[PDB]
């Protein structure tokens, strides 16, 4: 019987989210700036890498 | 031992990418 | 040993310790040149290769692995990730010691660097000797061995630049930055790819910006255009992007939960301060254990189903019909591709939505316990800081974070299965766990940023 | 090499 262990899971947990500190509207904008960012710098580097890359690749292959 | 800076080891694979490009280059031109 | 391996381990180049700190500005710049040259690797071939048409039975350890087949960095992230758990198990098991004085230390990254180097040859011989990149007998043993020493260079190339991140000029590790980064570049390229396909009805772009802005100048600005555009079949949406976004908000929400512990110091006094446990207490490491496993769980059964065919128990483990599964555990273990994928086989969604929960909340806290962040291991901490908690005795250090640490590690599991359910369920491009692993790498960068700040 | 949580093809 698995029952009580996994409602004792799931009030934890509950309680844990209730007394976690959630990002407020200023955080999270934060956060979602940085990480847009850093996926654009990734990503875009990533993306003209390897157009510039296609020519090449048909050049000497 | 030898240690390196930032700067060497981009000169390293900067050295590594145009010998593999050389290679290419190389097989391409001889069998042609 | 350790005494003959270590001549043998200082053969190899080692990345000079920085004279001073180096700041955050320019620690994006190397970390910027440092995925530049990665990127700039994946996108050249290797040479010598007569034939990249092959089974490669480890595509699902791309996205983990950061590997490009048939380029240098064919093997990716693996020798790096080899040599750590390779270390970390001999440290575990007391054959080595990894040290607190500085010989120490560089005596042990210089054995990692050593076996990084071992692995990488070895993956490199089996790699070129099991039929892949062509017959071995049919290249000779001039191509076959120029093939070997390309990728022995391109993996020294890898261990050199993860050192280089490592030893304080980039901002974390190879193993995060090259994953993330083929992650973005992926949905980057899904995004804004010139590509283009025919399939009878013209000209079609591959990137779904791309296709957008192509269909409404091209085909009379007409609503079907925009149509297509967001629910395109043959090639990526605009849906699928809205719904990445919409993954990244999300998992961006949740990586900034914490529950913040008030701490002081009983050492020295006045020091008030936080200790942040996270909800994500294991940031990603459920995510590449649980890719780790289904892949090598994936491999198992192609392997099987090749050679043994026709079982009962290779027939249970999976089934194969490139190859996807199509049953058994594989295919149980395998996410749903489509909304008519899910409603055809509800109970296959069922069994996989349970295994991803259950499968990272089980890593996550296999890993609290493993890695050193145990709520015994971070009592230690706090023990040997001078530092309890502000409404509680030194003597129960341990049982609060008892409560929290374990509860945290296994919801943060919970959480991270659902967030990588939930974006392979919308279609999200990235995946939910290429999602979710640049998501928890680009804020670990943002963290160590407002690290580095705070102490300015 | 397939063994698990282990990352090392083939």
């Amino acid at each position: 019987q698995f029952v009580e262990p996994s409602r004792q899971f799931v009030k934890d947990s509950i309680r844990l989210v209730k007394r976690c500190t959630k990002p407020d509207r200023k955080e999270f904008q934060k956060i979602a700036m940085a990480t847009a960012i850093g996926f654009a710098i990734m990503g875009f580097i990533g993306f003209f890498v390897k157009l510039i890359h296609i020519p090449i690749n048909n050049i000497i292959v | 031992g030898l240690k390196v800076g930032p700067v060497p080891v981009l000169v390293m694979s900067l050295l590594f990418i145009a010998s593999v490009f050389m290679l290419h280059i190389w097989g391409k031109y001889t069998r042609s | 040993f350790l005494e003959v391996i270590k001549p043998f381990c200082v053969i190899l180049p080692e990345i000079q310790k920085p004279e001073r700190k180096i700041q955050f500005k320019e620690k994006v710049l190397w970390t910027a040149i440092t995925l530049f040259i990665f990127l700039v690797c994946c996108q050249i071939p290797l040479f010598g290769i007569m034939s990249s048409d092959s089974a490669d039975p480890f595509y699902w350890m791309r996205v983990i692995l950061a590997s490009n087949r048939g380029t240098l960095m064919e093997l990716g992230i693996s020798p790096i990730v080899t040599s750590g758990l390779i270390m970390q198990l001999l440290a575990g098991a007391k054959i080595i010691e990894v040290g607190d004085t500085p010989k120490d230390r560089a005596l042990f990254n210089g054995a990692q660097k050593l076996f990084g180097m071992i692995i990488t040859i070895g993956q490199s011989i089996v790699y070129v000797m099991t039929g892949m990149y062509g017959d071995p007998s049919e290249m000779g043993a001039g191509i076959c061995l120029l093939i070997t020493i390309q990728l022995f260079v391109a993996g020294l190339i890898v261990l050199l630049l993860d050192e280089l991140l490592q030893k304080g000029y980039g901002l974390g590790s190879g193993i995060s930055l090259f994953i993330a980064t083929n992650i973005c570049e992926t949905i980057v390229w899904k995004a804004f790819s010139p590509t283009t396909v025919n399939t009878g009805r013209g000209m079609e772009f591959e990137g779904a910006i791309i296709a957008l802005f192509h269909l409404l100048a091209t085909r009379t600005d007409k609503v079907r255009a925009l149509r297509e555009a967001f629910y395109r079949q043959n090639l990526p949406n605009l849906m699928n992007l809205i719904a990445t976004i919409f993954v990244f908000a999300v998992v961006i929400y949740f990586q900034g939960f914490r529950y913040e512990l008030p701490i002081r110091s009983t050492k020295v006094r006045g020091q008030i301060g936080i200790y942040p446990i996270k909800l994500f207490y294991t940031s990603n490491i459920p995510i590449i254990l649980q890719s780790a496993l289904v892949s090598n769980l994936y491999v198992i059964s192609q392997m099987l189903s090749a050679r043994f065919s026709g079982n009962l128990l290779v027939s249970l483990l999976g089934t194969w019909s490139r190859a996807y599964p199509v049953g058994g555990l594989c295919y149980y273990l395998s996410p749903p591709e489509s909304f008519g994928s899910v409603l055809e086989d509800p109970v296959h969604a069922v069994v996989y939505i349970v295994f991803m929960l259950g499968s990272c909340a089980f890593f996550s806290k296999t890993w609290i316990e493993v890695s050193g962040s145990s709520p015994r291991d971070i009592a230690k901490q706090f023990k040997d800081q001078g530092m309890v908690i502000n409404g509680k005795r030194e003597t129960s250090i341990y049982r609060e974070l008892k409560k929290i640490i374990p509860t945290a590690a296994a919801f943060g599991g919970l959480c991270i299965g659902a967030l990588s359910v939930l974006a392979d369920f919308l279609g999200a491009i990235g995946s939910g766990t290429g999602i979710l692993l640049a998501v928890t790498i680009i804020y670990q960068y943002f963290e160590i940023f407002v690290k580095e700040q705070s102490e300015v | 090499a397939x063994i698990x949580x282990x990352l090392t093809x083939l």
